DNA sequence: TTAGCTGGTCATTTTTTTTTTTTTTTT
RNA sequence: ACCAGC
């Protein structure tokens, strides 16, 4: 957090750099900074390199903030995706390339969620299904807000969700996007969000994006499938009795 | 786990408690500390024998684990070796409420504790008989939870009787209470508390105020006796309906979600498992204009005035419909605010049931609803059978049991099917949890043109 | 008179429970300790002294420590219990017009000092600067619960009652008498012919300065405009976000196809760097590889980009011409995103439940008696004429509270001074052009008439201009407001100095008062000092900083007071005369920016006689103190704060 | 020789059905 | 270093 202002030494400014509580100086005109196979792959080793997509958009400070690193091990690309805890250690990896050559390295949990070591508090979560869209909401939003994302598939929805109960409790309002449906979740925190596209990714490809916006702030509450009151019934009943 | 860790081995120190209010005398009597093995600090109490020998260990981490260091007996007690005799004791559920008791008594009371909680009460009160002999009072100081209404009534038939009083507390236990400055107020709960009254024992003393009361409703029933018996239906009863194959379950249990959608005015919401959607819609309107609809050829083409009579009773937002099954339930009763819950069958719902049970008993506890559920009976195995006119018993309930343990109120319903008549019902209340009165209610009569048991 | 200091479990916001208090009494010389079963006593000791006609020393008693006992006693033992305002005095209110100038004196002692706590006015600091300090409650409870083994959780350690508490308690009421001593050691504001450790609350606040009544006055009633709130709409500034976050996210997809990618060095290792717009190194390298100079070089290696340089920019390719306006307003968009919803101190991270912001406000924060404004900063949300200014003002209205009892909307009146420091320059150089200076300014509007004379294209540009001319400028600096260069930059100079030859005999007389000596360095000043402080309007000595910024400090701690007494006359009339202050009466203060003040009241005809009263008010504070001048201001009524700038 | 006064920004385990035989009240 | 206020 911001305390106050020193003079730097390496450009010389006076109000220039900024002191901080955490021990770190922070200069504003020089810019300096100052103080299975049950094997994890080391970022170094495996020339770990930052760098961004471009069919799809996602810039480096996200995949920075992420831990979404591509590696040039062997004269091949790899995109290995890593999954924390708590504490903010390594559990495990998915290494992930153009065949869909999954790896998954390390214990692998029931309930890995990407996303969960930086996002305690808040009141709005969105929950996606894969790693892309969850990118691309990050994208949108700055990489600030809590946004997760499930590590299993939507196919296995019932057991991710279902184990990780007081995480998600700590909040407030929980958003999904996932088909473009759970009941494990408490009521009333449940919102649903309608796409006009296939995901996220396609409404961030072809002008849509602020209907990904809309659909975060302005979500609608899912009303569960079938639970129809007998107002709305009047055409079934005359083409019964017809 | 590997042995009985000592002091020297494992740095022992002898500190107080500021975050929960313990001072190191208190420790230092019982025998509770802290050792420093594998960088995180780990605290520890002992448990001693009747001589006074160390035989246990618990270990506790700043995360809420256990790590019993081997063999744990059932008759060891945190803070036995100390007191062997006295006049009275106080049992609590925990370690850090018996060193709160010594220390808001300054270490006067023989105070002991429990090794297991409110899990396995029983089997360290069972076989702890041969200590509590020498005792002459025990005051029970359990928590202010589900569970611990659960031990302390579960305890008690391996106690001794006639020398045991249940105290209360405002707080979880007496640690909240200590740091909330209630002391004043558990050392009335010390020394006075209540007796036991299990269930069934009614001194003749307690019927000051209570006679007078019975010389001084709810929701009530449609068709004769039965709302003057059990006094109607009231929020979070649980309502059982069993008859038999044909005896007209359905039809009452749609009778009686009629006339509380059209006259209380209260937001019913339906569940109809044994039919469609497009069904029982049709059948509400044959019942309330009086006219059979869905047994008549001519008078389904005849009205299609229609809409008249469908917004004369669906023109509100009354009734709701339905085509796991929890979430939905518990959407009806938050998201809709309906006050009747009615399920129309179980079966197609020995474990199963029982969990099934269990689940909505804690729904309807939570909620607070009125709840209605439809079984049906076993299959008797020798005499006439259910349709015939026998008398339905408590014990013929289909599927594990244990549907009357968990039930509030059990209404049955009995007709000669293949008789002289078999528009004449006979109503059996079966249990009353409020009441208490059973037996046959009264007489209805089916009237077959129109279709509302009207009584006679 | 009593030092009282008190314990609790949470802040302001959200407090329910009381944990214990201290005591400490002139006459008996007594640490009456509290227990949490004593609140009862602790009241009655404060009544009894309040009753007897004493005076109650608290520290930063008038922002937290009152009303929490007025909260507590009400929702803990349902008693009402007030505190007349005359008999609470602060010592943080003492010391931040005392010691007025901590960051350039503390210096030097920075050896005492932790590092964090280098110019602060919080009370472990004097602990640390008073050389009395025996441990600190929260760093001993956290050694404390790790010595024992189990977790710290949250950083609350206020939820249960202990002993410590009560000793760092008696601890903290040391400190407080050890500063109260020194603070009133002072020679300039309490004169040492009296003993203020036995007067009464006639004779305490009437027998010294009136800087030690208006800056309390003025505590208390910025306190109880902070505990009113601002009233703010949520969904407004949500479809705001929404829109312009579906812009910047357009304006990086068509802007990242012109101005490409490239390698840059990190066996040469090499990365494919992009292009982000936010820096201003990427853009002065696409800048520079397209065909562009600068000539203009603030850096030593480097140009100055800014919003000055981006207009006045050409290229060959004229698809660049059309991408350097969607840089601009990229930057812009990403300004206005981190300052309204995304910033750690945004809008949006502190809305209350009600749907109010409360802001602190500081009455003392520069060294020349202007206020500052923090968490958030409420005095610093875009104007009507910058681009998305009027929706984030519209936002900010007082018709967003509908009455409790009525369910109505409320009136907004805003009332702004004008030409205020332009008129005090004319009241303190009325003594050397006989007056005939303030006379044009009541003749018709100034700012109007002066852009007429310097065709200035708006009046925002002369009001800009005049003070930039006043304040002591370059050849330069108000040349750069019409864009031309340093000759017109000198005719200016000359022709507004031309008009009336009595601001050079000002600064003259400020000079030869303040400065003796002031010995030239080619690279630095070495000036011999003879009086580095200020006499103001109410004996304050203000500080001066640098003697070239004289007329500067002498011109806005004298328009700031003014402001300052008549904030607090334009309700000392308003109570005076019938009304109920509050949200459940008839007005509500919001908010004080450094020249405006904005009200929020039920009816137009209390908002008619507030936006009277205003006027007798100021005519009131221009009447005590014989300025030569006539002060005068201008209100406005609407719905909202856009109609009300 | 210097327009001024502030804020805010970035980062490495017990339940229903079938069918053979021994004995007991009751209708 | 830039932006916004007064
Ligand atoms: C009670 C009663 C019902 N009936 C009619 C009403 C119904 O149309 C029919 C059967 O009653 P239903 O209520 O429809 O039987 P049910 O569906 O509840 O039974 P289950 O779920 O156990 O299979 O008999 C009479 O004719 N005379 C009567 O006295
Ligand atoms: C605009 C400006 C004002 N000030 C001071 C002098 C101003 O009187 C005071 C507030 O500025 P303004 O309120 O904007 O100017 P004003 O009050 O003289 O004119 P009017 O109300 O009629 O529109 O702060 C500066 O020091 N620097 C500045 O750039
Ligand atoms: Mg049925
Ligand atoms: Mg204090
Ligand atoms: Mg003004
Ligand atoms: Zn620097």
């Amino acid at each position: 957090v911001f305390l106050y202002h020193i003079p730097c030494d390496n450009c010389g400014s006076s109000d220039g750099n900024s002191l901080f509580s955490d021990g770190h100086t922070f200069c504003y005109v020089c810019e300096k900074w100052t103080a299975m196979t049950y094997n994890v792959w080391n970022f170094g080793e495996s020339n770990g390199r930052y760098s961004a997509l471009t069919a799809r958009g996602i810039s480096k400070e996200t995949c920075q903030k992420a831990g979404y690193w591509i590696a040039k091990v062997d004269g091949v690309m790899y995109q290995v995706a890593d999954y924390r805890d708590q504490n903010g250690n390594i559990v495990s990896q998915k290494v992930r390339d153009k065949d869909k050559n999954f790896k998954t390295t390390g214990s692998h949990k029931s309930d890995a969620l990407f996303g969960k070591h930086l996002w305690n508090g808040g009141k709005k979560i969105v929950v996606t299904e894969g790693e892309i869209d969850m990118l691309t909401v990050m994208e949108l939003q700055d990489c600030k807000y809590p946004v997760v994302s499930l590590g299993h598939g939507a196919s296995a929805a019932k057991k991710t969700c279902a184990a990780n109960y007081e995480y998600f409790d700590q909040f407030e309002q929980i958003i999904l996007m996932f088909d473009m449906a759970a009941q494990v979740l408490p009521a009333g925190k449940v919102r649903v969000a309608v796409l006009p596209c296939k995901d996220a990714n396609e409404c961030h490809l072809n002008g849509h994006d602020r209907e990904i916006m809309e659909q975060v702030w302005n979500a609608g509450p899912w009303i569960p499938d079938g639970v129809v009151s007998a107002l709305s019934l009047r055409e079934r009943i005359r083409e019964h009795l017809s | 786990t590997y042995n009985v860790w000592n002091f020297g081995e494992s740095n022992g120190r002898y500190s107080a408690l500021t975050a929960r209010g313990i001072s190191k005398e208190t420790c230092q009597k019982a025998g509770y500390w802290i050792a420093k093995v594998d960088g995180v600090m780990y605290q520890v109490a002992d448990y001693r024998d009747q001589n006074g020998n160390i035989v246990s260990q618990k270990v506790r981490d700043k995360d809420k684990n256990f790590k019993t260091t081997g063999s744990h007996k059932s008759d060891a007690l945190f803070g036995k070796h100390l007191w062997n005799g006295g006049k009275k004791i106080v049992v609590t559920e925990g370690e850090i409420d018996m060193l709160t008791v010594m220390e808001l008594q300054d270490c006067k009371y023989p105070v002991v504790s429990l090794g297991h909680g409110a899990s396995a009460a029983k089997k360290t009160c069972a076989a702890n008989y041969e200590y509590f002999d020498q005792f002459e009072q025990i005051i029970l100081m359990f928590d202010m939870d589900e569970a611990g209404r659960k031990a302390v009534e579960e305890a008690a038939q391996v106690l001794p009787a006639g020398k045991v009083r249940v105290a209360v507390l405002p707080c979880k236990d007496a640690n909240e209470c200590h740091l909330n400055g209630h002391d004043r107020e558990i050392m009335e709960q010390v020394w006075n508390a209540g007796p036991w009254i299990p269930d069934g024992v009614v001194s003749a003393l307690s019927l000051r105020e209570r006679i007078r009361e019975h010389l001084s409703v709810g929701l009530l029933f449609s068709g004769c006796g039965i709302n003057d018996k059990t006094l109607g239906a009231r929020g979070g009863e649980v309502i059982m309906v069993t008859s038999g194959s044909g005896m007209g379950k359905s039809t009452f249990v749609r009778q009686q979600a009629l006339q509380w959608g059209t006259a209380m005015g209260k937001k019913v919401g339906l569940a109809m498992l044994q039919e469609s959607v497009e069904e029982t819609a049709e059948d509400l309107i044959g019942l309330h204009n009086r006219v059979r609809l869905r047994q008549s050829d001519s008078l389904k083409r005849e009205i299609i005035k229609f809409d008249q009579w469908f917004d004369e009773l669906f023109g509100n937002d009354t009734f709701h419909l339905y085509d796991r099954l929890l979430a939905k339930l518990a959407y009806m009763r938050s998201g809709l605010g309906c006050d009747v819950i009615i399920l129309d069958h179980i079966s197609i719902v020995r474990k199963m049931i029982d969990n099934l049970m269990t689940k909505l008993k804690g729904f309807a506890k939570s909620t607070g609803v009125v709840l209605v559920v439809i079984c049906h009976l076993k299959n008797p195995d020798k005499g006439k059978a259910h349709e015939e006119g026998r008398p339905v018993s408590i014990t013929d309930l289909r599927g594990s049991g244990a549907l009357r343990q968990l039930s509030d109120t059990i209404i049955a319903l009995e007709r000669n099917q293949q008789g002289d008549m078999p528009n004449l019902v006979l109503v059996r209340i079966l249990k009353c949890r409020f009441t208490g009165d059973t037996g046959i209610a009264g007489y209805m009569e089916y009237n077959k043109e129109t279709g509302w048991l009207e009584p006679s | 008179m009593i030092v009282s200091a008190i314990a609790a479990n949470a802040l302001l916001e959200s407090v329910t429970k009381f944990h214990c208090g201290v005591i400490y009494d002139y006459s008996t010389a007594e640490y009456v300790s509290y227990r949490p079963s004593d609140f009862g006593a602790y009241l009655d000791a404060l009544e009894a002294e309040v009753a007897r006609g004493g005076l109650i020393v608290f520290h930063n008693g008038h922002k937290y420590d009152v009303p929490a006992l007025t909260k507590l006693a009400k929702l803990q033992l349902n008693r009402e219990f007030h505190l007349p305002r005359e008999n609470c005095i602060d010592t943080l209110v003492l010391s931040r017009l005392i010691h007025s100038n901590l960051k350039d004196t503390d210096m030097g002692l920075l050896r005492k000092l932790p590092g964090k706590r280098f110019g602060s006015h919080a009370l472990e600091a004097w602990g640390y600067r008073l050389g009395e300090m025996k441990g600190e409650y929260k760093d001993d409870f956290k050694r404390m619960l790790e010595e024992q083994g189990e977790e710290y959780v949250d950083g609350m350690e206020w939820w249960n009652f202990n002993e410590e508490m009560m000793d760092y308690n008696v601890q903290d009421v040391v400190v407080t008498k050890a500063l109260l001593e020194k603070l009133l050691s002072d020679k300039h504001y309490f004169p040492p012919e009296i003993d203020f450790t036995d007067v009464g609350y006639t004779t305490f606040w009437s027998e010294s300065l009136e800087a030690v009544d208006i800056e309390h006055r003025a505590a208390w009633l910025l306190a109880k405009q902070e505990r009113n709130g601002f009233p703010f709409d949520t969904k407004a500034i949500e479809e705001l976000y929404v829109e312009l976050a579906a812009r910047r996210s357009e304006l990086l997809r068509k802007l990242t196809e012109t101005f490409g990618s490239w390698y840059q060095p990190k066996y040469t290792p090499v990365e494919h760097v992009v292009f982000n717009p936010s820096s201003r190194d990427h853009i002065q390298k696409k800048l520079q590889e397209a065909g562009w100079v600068p000539t203009k070089y603030t850096d030593k290696g480097a140009p100055v980009v800014d919003d000055e340089v981006l207009e006045g920019v050409r290229v060959d390719d004229p698809e660049k011409q059309a991408a350097i306006d969607l840089i601009k307003e990229y930057l812009m968009i990403q300004k206005r995103i981190g300052q309204s919803a995304e910033g750690d101190k945004a809008w949006l991270r502190y809305v209350a439940e009600d749907g109010k912001i409360h802001g602190s406000v500081n009455p003392n924060g520069a060294v020349t008696g202007r206020a500052t404004h923090a968490f958030p900063n409420l005095a610093q949300i875009p104007g009507v004429r910058s681009p998305y200014g009027e929706q984030c003002r519209a936002a900010f209205g007082a018709e967003h509270h509908l009455d409790g009892i009525t369910g109505k909307p409320w009136v907004q009146a805003g009332i702004d001074a004008s030409g205020l420091e332009l008129r005090c320059l004319a009241h303190f150089m009325a003594r050397f052009d006989n007056g005939e200076y303030a006379h044009e300014i009541l003749n018709g509007d100034i700012h109007t008439k002066n852009q007429i004379a310097a065709e200035l294209p708006t009046r925002d540009n002369a009001k800009t201009f005049i003070y930039g001319f006043l304040y002591g400028a370059g050849d330069e600096k108000i040349g750069q407001i019409v864009g031309a260069g340093k000759e017109r930059g000198k005719e200016l100079k000359k022709k507004f100095l031309e008009n009336t030859p009595a601001i050079a005999a000002l600064r003259e007389s400020i000079q030869q008062t303040l400065v003796e000596s002031s010995q030239w360095v080619a690279g630095e000043q070495q000036v011999k000092w003879k009086r580095r402080w200020i006499k103001g309007l109410d004996g304050r000595k203000v500080h001066v900083r640098s003697p070239h910024a004289a007329l500067n400090t002498l011109l806005q701690s004298a328009g700031a007071l003014i402001c300052k007494l008549w904030i607090i006359k334009t309700e000392e009339m308003l109570v005076e005369k019938g009304l109920k202050h509050g949200w459940d009466g008839d007005f509500a203060y919001m908010a004080w920016v450094h020249d405006e003040i904005q009200v929020g009241c039920r009816t137009e005809e209390i908002a008619q006689v507030v936006i009277e009263t205003a006027q007798e008010a100021m005519r009131w504070v221009g009447d005590h103190w014989n300025f030569r001048c006539l002060l005068d201001t201008e209100g406005k009524m609407g719905p909202n704060w856009a109609i009300c700038h």
